[PDB]
RNA sequence: GAGGCCACAAUAACUAUAGGCAUA
DNA sequence: GTATGCCTATAGTTATTGTGGCC
């Protein structure tokens, strides 16, 4: 087995659980029965005094989900530095790609001794009625982020028969995910899916739809003292992301004290003005660049009505990456299906996952997110106020 | 034969080495007796000069130094069970172990840093030292380590016995059962027996307590917990010290008696205090208190946790930012009850604090039962949805049903979308001095009216509301309002009922007798109509 | 050798992030 | 121009007091 440490002065994750429905705690003793049987986690003691939270997830039966958020940080020179997966820049460019689970391929792979008690996890019992069951991995572990940069190694050598007989397909893989990128059509790329997969057993989205949206502005044909007074407060607000736009030539109308629904002419010095802000929203932004070394950061706006706003960025007000989603269905669903959608396009994009900032409460999300999550990663995230001029501003994007 | 754990100390740390004190002659005596008594039954064996450490005498020794060089455990009393979540039985004991550490050995390389020392009674010549063999009391370690032998000894035992319920609390078994009371009795003493073939102790029948057990506080009956009685005092000085101890019984209270509010009393122990402070209540803590103390009058208990039923969670308003719940899952037979008051002042509606009771209620049903209850509310389904689709945050809530039992919960007031045709627009500003904290709040009219005062002893966000506060004041049924403040235009659409302020929810009255109100915000200094005329009023003495 | 340990609550104090206002 | 100064949020954290316990 590869050796793994830590940073020379870090602690092991002590991370308390969040409590379980029945339901749930149920559903993980049977699955870590089974993979007890099968060796790949052991009972320990209390002498190994380390946690890391475990969750059920239904993900299209049941799975056990083990969020590593703090055990992947405390290692990230070992998985990033030394044995770190390179990013291939075409993935974003394919016509479309797949996803496809390969958890499975760890279990086989042992997991360094001096090394698993850093990997324990407890499965708790209601009403504390019970001490609580504590397991810790005797294989790689599906999502600790060292697990394929260990395994990387052996998926180049499995996969060069078949990255040989296709060199124009890229593929990709973000923890137990592999990414197919690919230019054939419909047809011609399910076909090689399905052949991949017994390529493997041996042993659905489009990145070009994505697109940055530009904002429009009303198109009036009586601007109203308080139309004029909203716009200019929208605009003042986004010279903080277009500098170029100005507001001098609409509050020039606003002079003395007009009564909120009084009709303005627009002068023609105003027409100009709004005519090229119009301009500077239908065309891109500038001097805003992806930098590697920076924590990319997703911000989320409930727009209502089942609809939201997203934007990903890396410093204030300047936006990588902006769009809309939109939906039987609550808010957190639909707020789980963002993070989730957003999460893989920042993957695709950057080969990195986002800070994600939630406008809900902390409590309740803790409460429900395990409802309808499916993916193996859980990303960073924390708990925000929107202001309300950024859902005001973002409201009007165009839509696909 | 139970196995020892193996135990190290934390990295880098090295055993204790305190020096022991000289004792009183009456004291060693007793030392010495107790410890060839151990060292008799193989608790501890004597050493000699080969051992560098030592802990000194008190629980017959004191660990202190020793605990902080041990490693860490996964401390096994997470929580406590509550008294809620527990199923009805037939038939149940409490059993406790008494000889529970002197049965369980100490890893072996672990035992040289237990040494300590019976000093002398000249105190010229040596003394006598020993060390433990088993799990010594006072030493972080053994509760987590216990609670790991006794698991896997009743392992066995609740295989071979699936309907028996036994839960382990450090040195106590509680076993349940629906047997009937002389099957029980019989289980029981299997139990006892098997605890014995790894030398624990147990009592027999004679000496085994009968129900009500007292635990944790709570008195347990078979089919029926309580808490034991609330005594409360009637002083009529009292000291913070004092109040202390009132909100800590009232809120041990409140778990079983319904409807217990504490928020009043709370409010006097902001600030600091010395503890002999002698603070006069306030006379509405006064009325919260009598309202208390009669409450405790009543008798109360609780049940235990049907699972083939469902749970219900009924809510109230008890006003002032306190709510009060119940859960039951039969009518009038709770499980148990609770308080949920938001403090930190933040100005928040009814409607926001309502879906936050919700919140920890969920929380709290997950840890006893496992599972989410059904709610009975206080709010209208339309006023919620009305609330919860123009808010910004997001939110869920499980199944809940409108409830009928006053005071309701209702927005008590709506703004307008749009500017009101024919109504009067006002241009709000406000303005204070840093240095002299003094500053004039005003506003402006198309209409040409004006008006301006003076305030004193503010700051820039209390000028703002001042001025929304004279607009309001000074107009008819129908107003445009426009603020540069996004301050005051934001604790205006969230609509705080309860607040600290006098000045915000006198103007939530004024926004309530208004027929439309219409309220706009513009950005300060841009040269806009009207809020120019009017901040050049506001600003004139102030800056 | 001036009790530690747990749950909950209240009070106080300080870290980050965002927002606001103000002033130089 | 670029920095400090004061408030409000959403969170995290260390200390005290208290209720109910235990050793
Ligand atoms: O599930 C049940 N039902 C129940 C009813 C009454 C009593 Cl008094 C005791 C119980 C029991 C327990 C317990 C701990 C809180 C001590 C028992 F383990 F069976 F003792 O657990
Ligand atoms: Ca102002």
């Amino acid at each position: 087995t590869v050796p793994v440490k830590l940073k020379p002065g870090m602690d092991g994750p002590k991370v308390k659980q969040w409590p379980l429905t029945e339901e749930k705690i149920k559903a993980l003793v049977e699955i870590c029965t089974e993979m007890e049987k099968e060796g790949k986690i052991s009972k320990i003691g209390p002498e190994n005094p380390y946690n890391t939270p475990v969750f059920a997830i239904k993900k299209k039966k049941w799975r056990k989900l083990v969020d590593f958020r703090e055990l992947n940080k405390k290692t990230q020179d070992f998985w990033e530095v030394q044995l770190g997966i390179p990013h291939p820049a075409g993935l974003k460019k394919k016509k479309s790609v797949t996803v496809l689970d390969v958890g499975d391929a760890y279990f086989s792979v042992p997991l360094d001794e001096d090394f698993r008690k850093y990997t324990a996890f407890t499965i708790p019992s209601i009403n504390n009625e019970t001490p609580g069951i504590r397991y810790q991995y005797n294989v790689l572990p599906q999502g600790w982020k060292g697990s394929p940069a260990i395994f990387q190694s052996s998926m180049t050598k499995i996969l060069e028969p078949f990255r040989k007989q296709n060199p124009d397909i890229v593929i990709y893989q973000y923890m137990d995910d592999l990414y197919v990128g690919s230019d054939l059509e419909i047809g011609q790329h399910r076909t090689k899916i399905e052949e991949l997969r017994q390529h493997l057993l041996r042993w659905e989205l489009h990145p070009d739809k994505w697109t940055v949206q530009p904002i429009v502005l009303p198109e009036k044909d009586s601007w109203t003292v308080n139309d004029i007074q909203k716009l200019v407060g929208k605009l003042n607000w986004a010279s903080q992301i277009y500098p170029g736009i100005k507001v001098r030539q609409l509050c020039k109308l606003l002079r003395g004290t007009k009564a909120l629904t009084e009709v303005i002419p627009l002068t023609e010095e105003a027409e100009l003005e709004l005519a090229e802000n119009r301009e500077i929203l239908k065309e891109p932004v500038h001097g805003v660049y992806y930098d590697p070394s920076k924590d990319l950061i997703a911000e989320i706006q409930k727009q209502g009505q089942g609809q939201w706003t997203y934007q990903i960025y890396q410093e204030p007000f300047k936006n990588l990456k902006t769009g809309k989603y939109a939906r039987h269905t609550n808010d957190v669903k639909q707020l789980t299906e963002a993070v989730q959608k957003i999460t893989t396009e920042s993957i695709v994009i950057w080969g990195k996952t986002p800070k994600f900032k939630l406008p809900i409460q902390k409590e309740t999300w803790e409460t429900w997110w395990t409802e309808y999550w499916q993916a193996t990663w859980v990303p960073e995230w924390e708990f925000v106020n929107t202001p309300p001029l950024v859902k005001l501003w973002y409201q009007l994007e165009k839509e696909p | 034969p139970i196995e020892t754990v193996p135990v190290k100390l934390k990295p880098g740390m090295d055993g204790p080495k305190v020096k022991q004190w000289p004792l009183t002659e009456e004291k060693i005596k007793a030392l010495v007796e107790i410890c060839t008594e151990m060292e008799k039954e193989g608790k501890i064996s004597k050493i000699g000069p080969e051992n560098p450490y030592n802990t000194p005498v008190f629980k017959l020794v004191d660990f202190r130094e020793l605990n902080k060089k041990t490693q860490d455990f996964w401390e096994v009393q997470l929580g406590i069970p509550h008294p809620a979540g527990l199923k009805k039985k037939k038939s149940v004991t409490v059993l406790d172990v008494g000889d529970a550490y002197f049965s369980v050995p100490l890893d072996e390389d672990f035992r040289k840093y237990t040494a300590f020392t019976i000093p002398s009674i000249n105190n010229e010549t040596p003394g006598i030292r020993y060390q433990y063999n088993v799990l010594p009391q006072g030493w972080k370690g053994s509760p987590a380590i216990f609670q790991s032998s006794m698991t896997k000894i009743l392992e066995p035992f609740r295989k071979q016995n699936p309907d028996i319920v036994i839960y382990q609390y450090m040195d106590d078994l509680y076993v349940g059962s629906d047997l009937e009371i002389g099957q029980h009795r019989t289980k029981i003493e299997e139990l006892r027996q098997h605890l014995l073939r790894w030398g624990l102790t147990t009592p027999d029948k004679k000496h085994q307590k009968e129900p009500p057990f007292l635990w944790m506080g709570y008195e347990l009956h078979p089919d029926k917990w309580t808490v034991q009685p609330i005594v409360l005092p009637e002083k009529d000085s009292w000291t913070v010290n004092d109040i202390q101890k009132l909100v800590g019984k009232l809120n041990w209270a409140s778990q079983i008696y319904p409807g217990i509010k504490v928020r009043q009393l709370c409010k006097l122990l902001r600030g600091t205090k010395a503890l002999t402070e002698v603070i006069p209540l306030t006379e509405e803590a006064e009325l919260e208190l009598a309202e208390n103390r009669e409450i405790l009058k009543e008798p109360v208990h609780g049940v235990y946790y049907d699972p083939s039923k469902d749970l219900i969670a009924e809510i109230q308003k008890q006003g002032q930012g306190q709510w009060t719940y119940q859960i039951y899952q039969e009518p009038f037979k709770n499980l148990k009850t609770g308080k949920y008051a938001r403090m930190r002042g933040a100005h928040t509606n009814d409607v926001k604090q309502l879906t936050e009771a919700v919140q920890k209620i969920t929380t709290e049903s997950i840890v006893i039962w496992g599972k989410t209850p059904k709610f009975k509310l206080p709010i209208q389904k339309e006023t919620w949805e009305t609330w919860w689709t123009e808010y910004w945050q997001a939110t869920w809530v499980p199944e809940w049903e409108f409830v009928n039992t006053p005071p309701l919960v209702k927005l008590w007031y709506q703004l307008e979308k749009e500017p009101i045709v024919g109504a009067e627009t006002f241009y709000v500003d406000g303005a204070a001095s840093r240095e002299t904290k003094l500053g004039k709040a005003g506003y402006v009219t198309n209409k040409g009216r004006q008006k301006v005062v003076t305030l004193t002893d503010t700051t820039n966000q209390k000028t703002e509301l001042q001025a929304i506060h004279l607009a309001l004041q000074d107009s008819g049924l129908e107003v445009n309002i426009v603020t540069d403040s996004q301050y005051a235009l934001g604790i205006i659409q969230a609509q705080p009922d309860q607040s600290e302020s006098e000045l915000v929810n006198q103007i939530i009255e004024q926004l309530i007798k208004k027929e439309k109100v219409y309220l706009a915000w513009v950005p300060a200094h841009k040269g806009i109509g009207g809020n120019e005329q009017v901040d050049k009023l506001v600003s004139a003495g102030i800056r």
